[PDB]
């Protein structure tokens, strides 16, 4: 993928360029003459006296100022940018790498499982490790079961019927299992609960 | 017209019209807020004329690149495709421009940016290229404008008495890239500013520590830089040997390991990352006072922490 | 245009400054892209589109005030509308005739409301939503289930009281639409990015009636009456401050745009968090035990609608740390 | 060619020769004036040069009078020919080489006679006996002294 791939890394290619961009700017506005004769102090000085070569410098010094302090302020802004990168970084080096996060869409697209870093010029390159479900089936559903006059709710999962049987199965991974009084408990007058179907459930002391 | 003007002496570049507006008994010209006048009073003919600058409103020009074609496209912004031979100045200056000013079969389409000319119109929907207004993007394949997609459409209908549950998954890896750390500069104020002049070095010495001012601000940064990289990289003081076994239970890391048998101190990945983000000029910088400083932590010391971090994960917890 | 206008002498002393004027172009450049990205990151959470239903009961539980009602001119849901009919709050003519502009975003706002109309239907109808790659239907109030046992509370106390909880759902909506109508001030933080917006841009047109020293603000005036020797030194005034002027307007949108893409950031961090899932962190995603959000599109922004439980009526009993059978 | 069509407009704007792909806003390169709309009152009369240049008789320092000029035409090459040469001839206010380009809402002439040394005290911020005692110009003076 990065192979194949020369954008992936773009973000670290832009701080590069943007470094680099502002440096040269920064040379060439010495060609500038800033309303001055001349750009150059030592033609300036060869041809006037101090009367009149003052006011020539002046301008040349002024103009050298503020293109300095315009690099410096561009850089205190991207420096702000980059260290709140570094803090974002740094929390998913504790919250991915080195721990599972419960946050969405934090650490991957998926489900988190583990995270890897991977070391890059100016930069933190991360490899995320998720769990991600496939081949959905629909099956049939009811919000409880009625027993015996008495509604029964799951403990965790969903009842679900596979087209003949009613079993319980976990949301994220289908793996029926048999409904039972230890996989579910007993709570409700059954009449209350809509949606609520009768079935048998399995007392395991029989 | 587009024209130059001189009204008892009052002069200036631009486009005169006939004005709806009234002057006091003794007022020569009006002017606005910035102090532009857009109104005067004709000498010989009692009549209010308006002033408009030649040019107003932006235009802009829409470019596949120059090493795709020479086509190109002309986008005037916030105007009717009814006024684009009125906004421009066809008649009087424009050349070969007449061909995007005037309207034809085909020529010109209208969108809520503006008056876009020279680009066709799909009619259809894609993945947003060359934006140009809202909602409107163009792409290559002379140039087309289309009207961009937000995603593919699906419809879920809804079920009370179903539920879809998952019977198979995958695992897949995913990558995310951060910035961390910046290039540390550091300039020489004296020789940027002044160079070898002494009579420069003498007057800049009366702006007091404005100088000082800026050294202290790029040091300041360039001392967060190596404390960016270490708040990232740092995470655990212990360093662990990286293991000469990389399958833990048939799970191969030898990808993301560094290999010590090998020249390399770093994994195959990140060798793969160093090489796509590399990317006389120097000389005239440091002439002019300006210079790079290195990093703290050499890349070895970044990869040595990557490894103990992996290296620590694949064979421990409570890392 | 800003600086010179229709001034060719000036212009030619203005090309003496070297990029300064192209770095000025460059750095509002860069803040304009920003901000269609920061756009994009909030909104577009899903590729999917999911069509609104006709249906807006789902177990009793009423979403027609957050969805856009199909058989309506508009195509945003009724507190939208509200939330759009409040931050909306020639001097154009002198920002057009002094080189200054505004440019459209490049999303409009019926893309913006499709957005978040496919977020709330693919969350009703439902659930692993921040994937997507396999959306997984269920049933609302089974999805409520979910939601409560995810804050303690037994999902047999749902399915009981689901007729109460789904009454005490619907009017925590209504009151949404009447508290935004009477409170102005709900939604001030929009309010003032316009506003700071609309006062930069006329304070820097302000600024070209500025003499600067000079003994006029008009480049006109000054070559008319006096001969480059003396022109010279007067223009030189107008040009300095004129730029200075640009400078400090450029350099407030970058340190404006820092602060509203940190914003965004935080709000494409609740989308995820919040919206396309369930939240464990007090006080992230409102005031209570987070159940559910619904996001809502704004002029400049995004408004979120929090659902979370609250506990109430409070007994005291006597207890104990263990019990001592045999 | 800057003028010449929509991509030499984005050349000369960029610098460049090479343009990359994308969306640029670009300079007005494209329209400028061939022409100039010259527009000035309704006047056929001379300014009376003559009466204060080649009056028969002038007033002293201490007692200098002033003469209002009014509804003519400012046209100093006419000094050429009917009037002797100017030793001084200094404008403050405006460059003496626009004189000919505008039109003033207001002109006046202050004249009197003083020795050849009592010349360089007629103007802005001078001392002496004429500029502290008979003749005194503002800082801000905007005109011009001639004298000969
Ligand atoms: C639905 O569940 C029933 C009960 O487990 C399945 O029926 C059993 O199928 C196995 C073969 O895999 C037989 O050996 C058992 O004797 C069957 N038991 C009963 C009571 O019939 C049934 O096959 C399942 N159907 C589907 C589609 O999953
Ligand atoms: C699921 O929805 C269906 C309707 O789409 C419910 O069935 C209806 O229930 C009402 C109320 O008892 C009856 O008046 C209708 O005649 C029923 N229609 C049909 C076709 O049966 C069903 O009870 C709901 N199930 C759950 C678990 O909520
Ligand atoms: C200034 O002089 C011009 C002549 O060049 C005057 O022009 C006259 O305009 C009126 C219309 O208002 C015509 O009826 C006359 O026939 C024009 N005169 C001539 C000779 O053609 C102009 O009106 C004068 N303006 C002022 C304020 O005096
Ligand atoms: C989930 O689905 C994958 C297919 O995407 C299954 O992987 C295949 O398993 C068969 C063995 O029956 C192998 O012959 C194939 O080569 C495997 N394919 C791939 C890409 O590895 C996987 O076994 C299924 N898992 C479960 C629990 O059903
Ligand atoms: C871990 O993966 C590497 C590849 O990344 C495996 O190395 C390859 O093994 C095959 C089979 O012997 C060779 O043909 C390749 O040339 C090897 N590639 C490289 C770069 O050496 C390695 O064997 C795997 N380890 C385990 C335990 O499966
Ligand atoms: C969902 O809520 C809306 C109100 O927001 C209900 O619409 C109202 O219904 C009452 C009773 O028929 C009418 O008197 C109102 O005029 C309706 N208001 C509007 C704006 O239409 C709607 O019926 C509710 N839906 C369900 C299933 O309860
Ligand atoms: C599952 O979905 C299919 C359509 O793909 C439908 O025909 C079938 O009836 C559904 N199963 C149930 C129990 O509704
Ligand atoms: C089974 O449940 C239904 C409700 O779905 C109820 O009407 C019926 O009486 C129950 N049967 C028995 C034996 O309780
Ligand atoms: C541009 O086109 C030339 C051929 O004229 C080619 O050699 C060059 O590599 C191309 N450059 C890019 C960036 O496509
Ligand atoms: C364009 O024309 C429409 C009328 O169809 C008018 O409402 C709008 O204001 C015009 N826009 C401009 C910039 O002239
Ligand atoms: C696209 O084509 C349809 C006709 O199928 C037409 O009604 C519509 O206006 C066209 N879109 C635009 C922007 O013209
Ligand atoms: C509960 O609080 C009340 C005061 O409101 C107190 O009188 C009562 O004794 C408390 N119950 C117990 C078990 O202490
Ligand atoms: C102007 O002054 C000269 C003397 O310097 C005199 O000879 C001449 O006649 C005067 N001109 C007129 C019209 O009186
Ligand atoms: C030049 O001056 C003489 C007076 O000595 C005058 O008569 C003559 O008309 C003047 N020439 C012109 C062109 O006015």
């Amino acid at each position: 993928s990065l192979t194949t791939t020369p954008a992936a890394l773009g973000k670290l290619q832009d701080v590069i360029n943007q470094n680099a961009v502002a440096l040269n700017t920064l040379v060439k506005q010495l060609s500038s003459n800033f309303g001055a004769i001349s750009s150059v102090l030592n033609d300036i000085l060869s041809r006037l006296d101090p009367p009149e070569a003052e006011v020539q410098i002046d301008r040349l010094i002024t103009g050298r100022l503020q293109s300095l302090q315009t690099y410096v302020t561009q850089q205190l802004i991207r420096a702000a940018e980059i260290r709140a990168s570094a803090n974002l970084a740094a929390t998913k080096m504790s919250e991915c790498v080195l721990g599972q996060s419960k946050r969405v869409d934090f650490c991957g697209k998926g489900y988190h499982l583990m995270s890897f870093p991977q070391a890059a010029p100016h930069g933190v390159v991360f490899l995320h490790v998720t769990y991600v479900p496939s081949q959905q089936q629909n099956f049939t559903t009811a919000p409880a079961i009625c027993h015996n006059g008495k509604a029964y709710f799951p403990r965790e999962g969903v009842f679900v019927m596979n087209g003949t049987h009613w079993f319980i199965t976990q949301r994220n991974f289908y793996s029926p299992q048999v409904i039972t009084t230890d996989n579910t408990f007993e709570s409700g007058s059954c009449d209350v609960v809509i949606g609520i179907v009768n079935n048998t459930v399995y007392d395991p002391l029989q | 017209k587009c024209v130059n003007f001189n009204f008892n002496g009052l002069t200036g570049t631009g486009v005169l019209t006939s004005s709806t507006k009234k002057f006091q008994p003794f007022q020569q010209f009006g002017r606005d807020v910035s102090d532009f006048t857009d109104s005067v009073r004709d000498p010989k003919t009692l009549e209010i004329l308006d002033i408009s600058p030649c040019s107003y409103g932006g235009v802009s020009v829409i470019t596949p690149g120059t090493n795709t074609s020479k086509a190109v496209a002309v986008l005037y912004q916030d105007v009717n495709c009814t006024d684009v031979p009125t906004m421009l100045h066809v008649e009087q200056v424009s050349t070969d421009w007449r061909v995007y000013a005037l309207s034809a079969d085909g020529n010109m389409f209208q969108t809520q940016a503006g008056c876009l000319v020279g680009a066709t119109y799909e009619n259809s929907t894609y993945e947003c290229d060359i934006p140009i207004g809202a909602g409107i993007c163009a792409k290559f394949g002379s140039i087309v404008a289309y009207t961009m997609s937000i995603g593919e459409d699906q419809s879920i209908a809804y079920s009370n008495n179903t539920i879809a549950i998952p019977t198979n998954f995958s695992i897949s890896v995913t990558t995310e890239v951060l910035p961390v750390s910046m290039t540390k500069t550091s300039v020489d104020c004296n020789m940027y500013i002044c160079g070898d002049s002494t009579e420069c070095s003498n007057l800049l010495l009366q702006y007091g520590s404005f100088c000082t001012q800026l050294n202290r601000a790029l040091s300041g940064i360039a001392v967060e830089q190596d404390r960016n990289t270490r708040d990232v990289f740092a995470q655990t003081k212990a360093i662990y040997k990286t293991p000469n076994i990389k399958d833990f239970g048939g799970f191969n890391f030898s990808q993301i390991l560094p290999d010590p048998k090998k020249p390399s101190y770093r994994s195959p990945i990140e060798d793969l990352l160093y090489n796509k983000v590399t990317l006389d000029l120097i000389c005239a910088q440091k002439f002019n006072g300006l210079t790079v400083l290195p990093p703290l932590l050499t890349d070895d010391m970044i990869a040595a922490y990557t490894a103990a971090l992996i290296s620590g994960t694949a064979t421990a917890g409570y890392t | 245009m800003y600086i010179c206008g229709d001034s060719t002498e000036c212009s030619n002393l203005l090309l003496q400054y070297g990029s300064f004027c192209t770095q000025l172009n460059r750095a509002l450049s860069g803040i304009a892209v920003e901000q269609d990205r920061n756009t994009r990151d909030v909104f577009a959470q899903t590729k999917a589109i999911y069509k609104t239903p006709n249906i807006k009961d789902f177990g009793g539980f009423n979403f027609s005030q957050i969805l856009p009602d199909p058989k309506k001119p508009s195509y945003r849901s009724p507190i939208e509308d509200l939330l759009y009919n409040k931050v909306t709050l020639d001097l154009i003519c002198a920002q057009k005739f002094n080189g200054l502009t505004v440019l459209p975003p490049l999303l409009t706002d019926d893309m913006i409301a499709a957005y978040t109309a496919a977020l709330i239907s693919g969350t009703a109808t439902a659930g692993y939503t921040f994937g997507a790659g396999a959306a997984l239907q269920i049933p609302f109030p089974m999805q409520m289930a979910y939601r409560f046992n995810g804050i303690g509370v037994t999902q047999n106390v749902l399915y009981e009281n689901q007729k109460q909880i789904a009454n005490q759902f619907n009017n925590a909506i209504s009151k949404i639409q009447d508290s935004l109508t009477t409170t102005p001030a709900a939604l001030g933080k929009l309010q003032d990015v316009i506003n700071q917006n609309a006062v930069a841009l006329n304070t820097l047109v302000k600024q070209l009636s500025s003499n600067f020293g000079a003994i006029s603000s008009v480049l006109n005036d000054i070559l008319s009456r006096l001969d480059p020797p003396e022109a010279e030194v007067q223009i030189d005034r107008l040009i300095t401050g004129r730029l200075q002027s640009l400078q400090t307007y450029v350099t407030q949108q970058l340190i404006r745009a820092a602060e509203i893409r940190a914003s965004a950031n935080l709000a494409a961090t609740k989308m995820s968090e919040c919206v396309l899932g369930q939240s464990k962190r007090v006080d992230f995603c409102g005031k209570g035990y987070h159940l559910m959000s619904f996001p809502q599109a704004a002029p400049h922004g995004v408004v979120f609608l929090h659902v979370t439980y609250v506990p109430s009526q409070q007994q005291n009993f006597t207890t104990a740390p263990a019990i001592c059978h045999n | 060619d800057c003028s010449q069509d929509p991509l030499s407009e984005l050349k000369c704007t960029t610098k460049s020769l090479t343009v990359e792909k994308g969306i640029y806003q670009t300079s007005n390169f494209r329209v400028s004036p061939s022409t100039e709309v010259v527009r000035f009152p309704n006047i056929t009369n001379l300014c009376p040069f003559g009466q204060v240049f080649n009056a028969s008789k002038f007033p002293s320092v201490y007692a200098w009078e002033r003469l209002r000029i009014s509804d003519c035409v400012a046209d100093y090459s006419v000094l050429y020919n009917s009037s002797s040469s100017f030793s001084t001839f200094k404008c403050y206010g405006v460059s003496p080489t626009k004189l000919n380009d505008l039109c003033f809402s207001s002109v006046y002439a202050d004249y009197f006679v003083v020795k050849g040394d009592d010349v360089r005290q007629i103007a802005p911020a001078q001392t002496g006996v004429i500029a502290d005692y008979n003749y005194k110009l503002p800082d801000d003076f905007t005109g011009c002294v001639l004298a000969w």
